[PDB]
């Protein structure tokens, strides 16, 4: 129950700024160190400065100086990582970490759940969504693979399911990776051979970003 | 800045094994003060690191006693005696001694479980997909073990390397295996120029490649 | 006296 609790993801455009925050429920920021760390999966675990809320005192990482503003509220227990002259290698997983409550030798340490920034200048864009079905001259085993692809999306993410969720075992959805500034995914769902197609199979798509839901057949 | 490397990069385990993740610095961390701020987290799919490990050997409160860290100067290691399921996941080291502080590249403990040969799918374009002049070709390699793995496309009989993107999922929390898919993107134009399309994996499960192919005119 | 930053935890008074 007692956490730092980081705002919510963030889509920018190159040349913006955005402020994340970090709220402390359940202790007072003025007993900790506040540090903020970078996460991308290619280039890892980047740490990018210290504060102390009660008085204000900073340091940054050379690399973030310029970049990266920290600041705390006590007053709403919060505290403050502003970017600026955002490019695409700002888009990462922001943390944030205090550390304190020390009253002799035994102290806490809390991270936040992490808050995703995304630095594009995308529109928000639906995905279109294909079948994938094994090809007519493809003889069927005792277990047959199908599938479904999610194309052409912005932001993430999108949710997949099948039959509506009555289809629940043997499905893979793969992460999406970017192509021409939008991302697409597929996901997989494998079934008995003797079920399909006498029995319908259906991916459901959804794409809160743009409202869109949608449902497709997979055919021979 | 003071680079902190790890070795093994991946480590597979047996439960109940041991595991050894060595981290050296690319010069001391000892501190002015005399403290070495040499920490260790484990990172969890989806979860923000936690601390394991603080000044070389320290154990964190709520970290059982099978984890274990030592060293000094340059070179540190933890240990994990009996390893168990929730300590599944990627550890990393950390100095906090010189500014900027910085972290290892990360060592992914994995669990082991028997070989297994890769479920190879492979799907056309959709006739709604070719209607708007895009054609991409799916393939899916499910349910394998080891993670290592090449898939290769070819179009006529020769590799295509161009327009190829991949993805993986992450250990299966069930099986302990791995799946990944790889599509291959064409224009329409190009993908109706050409007849045969074959995604061929290479696996140690076998010599052979297994090879699933279609023709496109069928 | 500049103050650098740290590693160490933040130090709080006794909770009587
Ligand atoms: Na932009
Ligand atoms: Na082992
Ligand atoms: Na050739
Ligand atoms: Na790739």
């Amino acid at each position: 129950e007692v956490q730092l609790q980081q705002s919510g993801a963030e889509i920018v455009r190159s040349g913006a700024s955005v402020k994340l925050s970090c709220a402390a429920s359940g202790f007072n920021i003025k007993d900790y160190y506040m540090h903020w760390v970078k996460q991308r999966p290619e280039q890892g675990l980047e740490w990018i400065g210290w504060i102390d809320p009660e008085n204000g005192d900073i340091a940054y990482a050379p690399k973030f100086q310029g970049k990266a503003t920290m600041t705390a509220d006590t007053s709403s227990n919060t505290a403050y990582l502003q970017l600026s002259r955002l490019t695409s290698e700002d888009t990462a997983v922001y943390f944030c970490n205090g550390r304190g409550g020390m009253i002799t030798t035994d102290f806490f340490d809390y991270w936040g759940q992490g808050t995703t920034l995304t630095v594009s200048s995308a529109k928000t864009t639906p995905p279109s969504v294909y079948p994938l079905a094994p090809g007519s001259a493809a003889q069927t085993n005792s277990m047959v693979t199908l599938g479904c692809l999610v194309k052409g999306y912005f932001p993430e993410p999108v949710t997949v399911t099948w039959n509506s969720g009555s289809l629940s075992s043997g499905v893979h959805t793969f992460p999406a990776v970017l192509q021409s500034d939008l991302y697409t995914l597929s996901s997989s769902v494998t079934v008995p051979s003797s079920t399909w197609p006498s029995e319908t199979v259906t991916c459901n798509v959804a794409h809160p970003a743009s409202s869109t839901k949608v449902d497709k057949k997979i055919v021979p | 800045d003071v680079l902190m490397t790890q070795t093994p990069l991946s480590l597979p385990v047996s439960l109940g094994d041991q595991a050894s993740i060595s981290c050296r610095s690319s010069q001391s961390i000892v501190h002015s003060n005399g403290n070495t701020y040499l920490e260790w987290y484990l990172q969890k799919p989806g979860q923000s690191p936690k601390l394991l490990i603080y000044k070389v050997s320290n154990r964190f409160s709520g970290v059982p006693d099978r984890f274990s860290g030592s060293g000094s100067g340059t070179d540190f290691t933890l240990k994990i005696s009996r390893v168990e399921a929730e300590d599944l996941g990627v550890y990393y080291c950390f100095q906090g001694s010189h500014v900027p502080w910085t972290f290892g590249g990360g060592t992914k403990l994995e669990i082991k479980r028997a070989d297994a040969a890769p479920t190879v799918s492979i799907f056309p374009p959709s006739s709604e997909q070719l209607t708007s002049g895009g054609a991409s070709v799916v393939c899916f390699l499910n349910n394998f073990y080891p993670k290592d793995i090449n898939v290769k496309w070819k179009i006529d009989g020769s590799e295509r390397q161009n327009g190829v993107l991949n993805s993986w999922t992450d250990q299966d929390s069930k099986d302990s295996t791995y799946s990944m898919s790889s599509t291959l993107t064409l224009t329409k134009d190009e993908y109706e120029r050409h007849n045969s399309y074959t995604c061929e994996a290479t696996h140690k499960t076998s010599t052979s490649p297994i090879v699933k192919s279609f023709n496109r005119n069928e | 006296l500049p103050t650098p930053p740290t590693r160490e935890p933040k130090k709080v008074a006794v909770v009587r």
